[PDB]
């Protein structure tokens, strides 16, 4: 696994040794090299894994994050191109290894065949995200949602710590191998029923359930282009991942502790999908539909059936292209009008039409329209509820109902009707950014080709 | 026919002849307990290292 991690190493030298005016060209050049390279990790087995040593280790659940992750790297360089213009060489270089040691500790956390190694990696993708938000952030805000963006996920991650910990002292290892193979029953009681929520939380606020999830508006719209693009693409799915990866100890538990989570997240996504009617802002708007998303994932991964599991990493990968797209077009729009307010710009369908058709694209996949992977995983998880009880198919119905009304929505009110006459800085699009939304849904519709690719270790 | 000691002379060590036994316990002392086990062998490497969490060293 070595072949993928040493050469992102190596884009830190290669960054800092770069020339003044080169910069952006090397890494994206070799971003996409180390893409290519990850690329050939889809091959997977239908025996247990690809167990390259003690230390990491591949799966098919593992793989689509990893070539994702590494994906989205070339494509937060083109996004930040733009806004980092006027900035100093150092500082420039500074933002790049940020970006660079993010897509290291993700690509360590998604293999880490051990779980007090998990937990390091994904608490070190923390501080990463955390320096962009509040040092290339625009607004005063920033800061705040920095320390949500913190607080709320050490609030629920030092309690993982202690039960892992505890478990390794009863089990005698947390190698994911040894727990998988040696997993027994979870009896009904106080000190189980705590370990399991201590085993749970962190991984529920990461979604973020429902209840949970007031940091997340709060850290997108604070954000820059490029730490909107990866929290929503990738550090979401992590929580996604580690549920899909712990849940093997915590049966039967799971069966009666699941209620309240499902519920939460049952209605949420009603509450999420209608508050994202009724939003001034774009940015805001994309958050909430990420949680309606992400509540989606919750119920699958607490349902625990295959059926549950292939929808949920189908829906999770089509999610991180999907929302990564609108967060770029959303920002693509901000780059010119400075206001992030969806009133403000209207009827950019006369002025950019290219633009228009990539939302148009955007709207439809964001709206799960067939054979798209997001419908894949939409009906999936939907067949899997329904099995696990028939009266969710009301929930789920009106889940969909609101999120293609909110879509359509976004989509009219930005880009059909009359232009605003007083804005007259409206440039044509660039070719980077045309490039760049391109880049995002080319791989999409790819995908709709080969399912199998994305629907984890239970196909 | 009494000489006098000289200076000194009162205070050297002197033997006795006794028939008396030597007391074998004058201390009346109990067993004392037997001491641990002082293992000794022939060092080898720790197994598998330190097999502190995911350290393979
Ligand atoms: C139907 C079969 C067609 C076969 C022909 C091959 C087509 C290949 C297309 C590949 C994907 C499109 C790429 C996305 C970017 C768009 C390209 C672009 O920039 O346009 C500029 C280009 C130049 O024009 P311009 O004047 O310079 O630009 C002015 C503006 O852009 C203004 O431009 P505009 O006003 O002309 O609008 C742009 C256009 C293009 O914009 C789009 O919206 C295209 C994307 C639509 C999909 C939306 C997401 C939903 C997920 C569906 C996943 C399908 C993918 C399948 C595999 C894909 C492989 C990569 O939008 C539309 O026309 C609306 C179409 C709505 C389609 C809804 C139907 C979906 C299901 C259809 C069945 C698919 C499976 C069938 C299975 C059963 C039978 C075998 O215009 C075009 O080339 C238009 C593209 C053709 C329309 C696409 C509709 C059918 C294609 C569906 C996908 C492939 C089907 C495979 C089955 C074959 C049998
Ligand atoms: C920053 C890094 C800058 C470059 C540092 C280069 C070495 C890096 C080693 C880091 C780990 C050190 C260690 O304890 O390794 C034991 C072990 C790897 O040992 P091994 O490769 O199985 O050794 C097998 C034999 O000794 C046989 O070993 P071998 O023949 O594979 O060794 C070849 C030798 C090649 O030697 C050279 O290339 C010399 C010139 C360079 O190794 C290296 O120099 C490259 C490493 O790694 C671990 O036990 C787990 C480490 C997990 C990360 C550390 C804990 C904190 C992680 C979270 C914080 C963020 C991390 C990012
Ligand atoms: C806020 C945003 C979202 C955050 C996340 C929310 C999700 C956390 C919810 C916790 C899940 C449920 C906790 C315990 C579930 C076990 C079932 C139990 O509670 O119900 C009855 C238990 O009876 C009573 O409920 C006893 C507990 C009463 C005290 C709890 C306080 C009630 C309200 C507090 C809610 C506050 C939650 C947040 C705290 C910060 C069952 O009867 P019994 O057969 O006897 O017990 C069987 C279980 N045994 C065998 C282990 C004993
Ligand atoms: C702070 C004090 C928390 C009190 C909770 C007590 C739980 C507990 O002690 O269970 C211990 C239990 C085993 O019981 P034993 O004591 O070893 O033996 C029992 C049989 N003889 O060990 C564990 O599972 C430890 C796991 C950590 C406990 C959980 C502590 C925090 C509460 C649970 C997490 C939920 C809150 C998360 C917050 C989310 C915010 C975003």
């Amino acid at each position: 696994m070595l072949k993928i991690i040493i050469p992102t190493t190596m884009l830190l030298p290669m960054t800092w040794m770069s020339k003044h005016n080169m910069i952006w060209i090397n890494a994206t050049v070799h971003s996409l090299l180390i893409s290519l390279i990850s690329l050939s990790l889809l091959n997977q087995l239908g025996e247990n894994s690809l167990n390259f040593s003690l230390t990491f280790f591949s799966d098919s659940l593992s793989a689509p994050l990893l070539v994702l992750t590494t994906w989205l790297l070339p494509l937060m360089l083109m996004a930040s191109q733009s806004h980092l213009s006027k900035e100093t060489t150092t500082r420039k270089k500074l933002y790049i290894t940020m970006l660079i040691l993010l897509q290291l500790f993700l690509i360590m956390t998604f293999t880490a065949t051990e779980l007090i190694l998990f937990y390091i990696l994904f608490e070190a993708t923390l501080v990463p995200t955390l320096i962009i938000i509040t040092r290339w952030g625009n607004q005063t805000e920033r800061l705040n949602a920095g320390l949500y963006f913190l607080f709320y996920t050490l609030a629920g991650s030092l309690p993982l710590l202690v039960a892992l910990v505890y478990i390794q002292n009863t089990t005698g290892s947390l190698n994911f191998l040894i727990i998988h193979y040696w997993s027994h029953p979870l009896s009904n009681s106080w000190s189980n029923i705590f370990m399991w929520l201590a085993c749970i939380m962190a991984f529920m606020v990461k979604m973020p359930l429902y209840g949970l999830h007031l940091w997340l508006p709060k850290a997108h719209v604070e954000a820059p282009i490029a730490g909107s693009m990866v929290l929503a693409a990738v550090l979401l799915k992590l929580g996604g991942y580690g549920m899909m990866r712990i849940t093997t100890i915590l049966n039967p538990l799971t069966n009666y502790m699941a209620y309240p989570f499902l519920m939460l997240s049952m209605w949420g996504m009603i509450m999420t999908s209608s508050i994202c009617l009724r939003q001034t802002d774009l940015k805001s708007l994309i958050a909430y539909s990420s949680v309606s998303h992400m509540a989606l994932v919750i119920v699958a991964i607490m349902i625990q059936t295959p059926w549950s599991f292939m929808g949920a990493t189908a829906l999770m990968i089509a999610h991180g292209l999907t929302s990564s797209m609108l967060f770029c077009l959303a920002n693509t729009n901000y780059e010119r009008v400075h206001s992030r307010t969806m009133i403000l710009a209207r009827g950019l369908q006369t002025l950019l039409p290219l633009m228009a058709t990539w939302w148009l694209v955007a709207s439809l996949t964001n709206l799960a329209l067939p054979p798209s992977i997001n419908l894949i995983g939409e009906l999936f998880i939907i067949t899997a509820s329904f099995s696990w009880s028939n009266i969710t198919i009301i929930l789920m119905g009106m889940n969909m109902m609101i999120t293609a009304l909110y879509s359509l929505y976004m989509l009219i009110t930005t880009q059909r009707g009359k232009y605003t006459h007083h804005i007259n800085n409206i440039k044509p699009s660039f070719t980077r950014e045309n490039a760049l939304m391109a880049l995002h849904i080319l791989p999409l519709l790819l995908l709709t080709l080969n399912p199998k690719m994305i629907l984890g270790p239970l196909y | 026919g009494w000489v006098r000691p000289d200076l000194g002379e009162l205070s050297k060590v002197t033997k006795v002849k006794t028939d008396r036994p030597l007391p074998e316990n004058p201390y009346h002392s109990r067993a004392r307990p037997e001491p641990n086990p002082e293992a000794e062998g022939d060092l080898k490497p720790a197994k598998h290292g330190s097999r502190l969490f995911f350290w393979t060293m």
